[PDB]
RNA sequence: AUCUUAGUUCAACUUUAAAUUUGCCCACAGAACCAAAUCCCCUUGUAAAUUUAACUGUUAGUCCAAAGAGGAACAGCUCUUUGGACACUAGGAAAAAACCUUGUAGAGAGAGUAAAAAAUGAUCCCAAACAUAUAACUGAACUCCUCACACCCAAUUGGACCAAUCUA
């Protein structure tokens, strides 16, 4: 689990998965 | 270096440009040897450049003499008492003309570090800042945590 | 090892979604590219230092014009990450032999006459 | 220690550069000509420019010399009288 | 929509709603006329201006001096006018350009009182262990502009 | 060559059982 | 420092770029006659002039190349008709 | 002895004259005066960059103080004076804050006005008429 | 290559002067049977390259990304290869040759930017603090601005000046 070069770190951070927000919260609506 | 050198503030002689501009240089002495090799540029300047300079600056009295006998020099005297010598030995006529114009184009103050580039005698119009500008006042002039 | 990069052509294919996102058009493309350098040649391989020295992009931002022909694009596809390319716009036409000395390039990329 | 903690400012800087280069991608997928159309249209200018380089390179030679310059050096003893 | 009062429903800043422009234009015209009538009658004192020059923004007023580090190819004592006034102010009013004020509204006069060469400055480079040591002396020229008058005119 | 469409034209080993 | 806003409004990012501040004459004479222009303005006029000349030259060359291609297509597509007779 | 330097004195005094104001033996002993004088001139050269940086940070501090006197941070003042197309720099802003308080009061009012206009515009739906101060003037 | 690896000679690289005309980049085509890329040229962007005359100097360097061989796939390990940087300027990551940003040099009490902030065992802890006022601002010797310009590498090489002494 070695460390990464810093620029590879930034590339991994910027390209991180962002999930699609659900239209409504399930708790307060089916 | 700054710390290792004098300094002054930006100034003029007698509020020069306020009423009427006056030219500070008032006397210019040329010593030119009639024979020396170092006095060649000086001889050219006197022979074909000093008359025109005299005409262009009628407030400057230009004396020229031929008794250093080996080395030339120009001594510029100003209204405010300052003297300033410059070597013209082994220099060209272009250099001497540029130098003499430089002498005639400056006030006789000292060429030292000007602390400020702007000198104003009335720096404020609306009243210089003090800690009570932009600060309110309260009823009867009470300090905080008073009673009466 | 580290080697030159051959960019697949698939990337250089404007889509119907890209076209309305920048002020362009598939048909009737644009004559000239205005290109500026926004990154240092230092810390990059020599086959980019030389390209930049060839496109006249030595100085920093300092925009410079080039043809939009594939012989130059092949060079700009190597230095595409050290430059900004915008398309020159001429909404008043090429200047005449008069108005050459009274032109101006606005930040939007339009060349105009008499400011 | 050795690992770092990529900030948000760095992410925003990187996204700025990514967007600029995506625009660059776009402005290179539409050339005015094709490979075959362009061929030769600059030949005349290139030939003339290289001929200018050649004529510059093949002109080196010592400068002239004038008698006036040599005799002017006698001025270093010019005197009044 | 409606949301019962809490600590986060509304933000912690006030809802500042601007005046209706129809009346605001009248108000602006009224105050502009007031300032204009101040200017016409001489209802001001000493003036100050933010003049843009060689590359710098000098805050200046009548009778003061300024020192520009570049020769200005002007004889000694030749009056000149300084365009590019960014802001001119009196005790009670001040006028702000966007970004300059018109050539008619403000007139700044200056005079050339002295041209000289600044005090000698040193440029020394040194690097350790590489025998790299070099020294240069530079005297940038400069000129002193006196400012003779800031006059204003009632063109608003 | 290997990066050309003509690659693998000289093969004959697979033509021998 | 609003370079983002200035470029979003068709202005130069740097107020010392192109604008009334940098290119209008910094001074005139007292009487009213204008002043000999500043060196920076001369140099910027020269560089913008060279930019325009390069623009027109490259555009002309590209158009002439297109016309030359048209001519060659004509003289190779039609001169084959001269072999379609007799 | 055919040639001997007859004027080493002046070459020494050229370097000592710049060290008379030093402290220690290194204001009269050449072997030390030279090294410290050279360091002095190198710092003298390299210090102009810091002079500019420091005066600018002083101006930013003074402007932050003045602008906070009027309930307005420094990001707002500069980032919303330019949106009103006023190219006043920071030296003159500091000078105004110190020496012309009411002019600076007006500038702060203008900045707050433009800030409010921006907030109101962005809060709205579409391109409703622009603010009375938010209208750009083209060249 | 060397009784040679503490050095020398040749080459490669560097410098000066001189001659001439192509040099670099580069698509399409092309390079075997038994993955990155490489080679080669029409154009195109460029202005350099080859050749001749004449000398010195460096030579088996460190770190980082990558692909391999040796020691685990580790031992901060020996070696080969492609690239970058250092031994040159400057700003950042705390201090910081080797990471990120940046080069051609001067004056300015002007301006715009680049990179750049953390999330959830043994002398003595170690910046201080802060949960919620609109996102912009700050930030270089990079760039623009007014003026001036030969005026920030080791070894080496070219050039312009010159202190003091003697002689004509
Ligand atoms: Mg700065
Ligand atoms: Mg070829
Ligand atoms: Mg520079
Ligand atoms: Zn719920």
């Amino acid at each position: 689990r070695r460390v990464m070069h810093f620029q590879r770190q930034k590339l991994m951070a910027v390209t991180e998965y962002i999930p699609p927000k659900p239209a409504i919260h399930p708790s307060c609506l089916p | 270096t700054a710390r290792g050198t004098p300094s002054r503030f930006l100034a003029s002689v007698l509020h020069n440009g306020l009423g009427r501009y006056v030219q500070q240089l008032q006397r210019l002495s040329f010593s030119v040897s009639r024979d020396g090799a170092s006095s060649r540029g000086a001889r050219e300047f006197v022979e074909r450049e000093v008359i025109d300079f005299a005409r262009r600056n009628p407030g400057v009295v230009i004396y020229v003499n031929s008794r250093p006998c080996c080395v030339p020099r120009v001594v510029a005297e100003y209204l405010n008492g300052a003297v300033r010598e410059e070597s013209i030995h082994c220099k060209s006529v272009e250099e001497i003309s540029t130098l003499v114009q430089k002498l005639a184009d400056q006030s006789g103050l000292d060429v030292i570090r000007i602390r400020k580039p702007f000198h104003t005698d009335n720096p404020s119009i609306q009243g210089q800042w003090h800690p009570f500008t932009n600060k309110p006042t309260t009823f009867r002039g009470l300090r905080p945590r008073e009673v009466q | 090892k580290f080697t030159r990069s051959r960019i697949p052509e698939k990337v250089f294919q404007a889509s119907p979604e890209d076209h309305e996102k920048y002020g362009g058009d598939p048909q009737n493309p644009h004559k000239l590219h205005i290109v500026t350098r926004i990154k240092s040649t230092r810390r990059r391989p020599y086959w980019e230092k030389d390209i930049i020295k060839m496109l006249g992009l030595e100085k920093a931002h300092t925009p410079q014009v080039h043809k939009n022909i594939p012989s130059v694009n092949a060079k700009l596809k190597v230095v595409k990450h050290l430059i900004r390319i915008k398309p020159l716009k001429l909404p008043q036409g090429l200047p005449a032999e008069e108005n050459m000395s009274n032109t101006c390039l606005k930040s939007t990329g339009e060349l105009v006459v008499q400011w | 220690r050795r690992p770092r903690f990529v900030s948000l400012r760095a992410k925003q800087n990187m996204i700025r550069r990514l967007e600029i280069e995506a625009e660059n991608h776009y402005w290179l997928s539409m050339p005015y000509m094709t490979r075959e159309q362009e061929r030769g249209h600059a030949a005349v200018r290139r030939r003339e420019a290289f001929e200018a380089i050649k004529a510059a390179a093949t002109s080196k030679f010592p400068p002239h010399r004038f008698i006036a310059d040599q005799l002017d050096h006698l001025n270093v003893t010019k005197k009044w009288s | 929509g409606y949301v019962p009062k809490t600590s986060l429903s509304s933000p912690p800043w006030p809802e500042v709603v601007l005046p209706d422009p129809v009346e605001e234009t009248r108000h602006h015209a009224e105050v502009v006329k007031k300032v204009n009538e101040m200017i016409v009658t001489g209802q001001y004192g000493r003036l100050f201006a933010v003049v843009h020059f060689a590359s710098r923004q000098w805050k200046v007023t009548s009778e003061d001096l300024i020192l520009i580090g570049n020769e200005l190819d002007l004889a000694c004592g030749e009056r000149i006018r300084l365009e590019k006034v960014l802001l001119v102010g009196a005790d009670n009013f001040t006028l702000l350009g966007k970004p300059l004020l018109g050539k008619d509204l403000v007139r700044v006069e200056a005079t050339v009182i002295e041209k000289t060469e600044s005090w000698p400055r040193i440029i020394m480079r040194f690097r350790k262990r590489k025998n790299f040591k070099k020294k240069r002396i530079v005297t940038t020229p400069q000129t002193v502009l006196r400012i003779n008058s800031i006059e204003i005119a009632p063109c608003l | 060559y290997k990066t050309k469409p003509t690659h693998g034209i000289g093969k004959y080993k697979h033509l021998i059982k | 420092a609003g370079g983002q806003w200035r470029l979003q409004q068709g202005l130069a990012a740097n107020p010392s770029g192109y604008g009334p501040l940098t290119e209008l004459p910094d001074w005139s004479y007292a009487d009213g006659r204008p002043a000999p222009p500043m060196k920076g303005q001369l140099r910027r006029k020269a560089e913008r002039e060279t930019f325009a000349r390069r623009v027109v030259l490259l555009s002309q060359e590209m158009d002439a190349g297109l016309q030359a291609w048209q001519l060659r297509q004509q003289k190779l597509q039609e001169e084959q008709r001269k072999q379609e007779n007799a | 002895l055919r040639n001997r330097v007859t004027d080493r004195y002046f070459r020494i005094q050229e370097v000592l004259k710049h060290a008379r104001h030093f402290r220690g033996r290194k204001n009269r002993c050449y072997r030390l005066a030279v090294r410290t004088v050279i360091r002095a001139f190198v710092k003298c050269t390299k210090a102009r960059y810091l002079k500019k940086k420091n005066m600018r940070t002083l101006w930013i501090n003074r402007i932050t103080a003045a602008s906070q006197e009027h309930g307005l941070k420094y990001p707002a003042l500069i980032g919303n004076l330019v949106k009103c197309q006023v190219e006043l720099n920071r030296k003159v802003l500091a000078d105004l804050a110190i020496y012309e308080p009411k002019t600076f009061k007006s500038l702060a009012a203008l900045a707050s006005r433009r800030r409010h206009e921006g907030f109101a515009a962005a809060l709205g739906d579409g391109k409703e008429p622009e603010g009375i101060f938010s209208r750009v003037v083209q060249y």
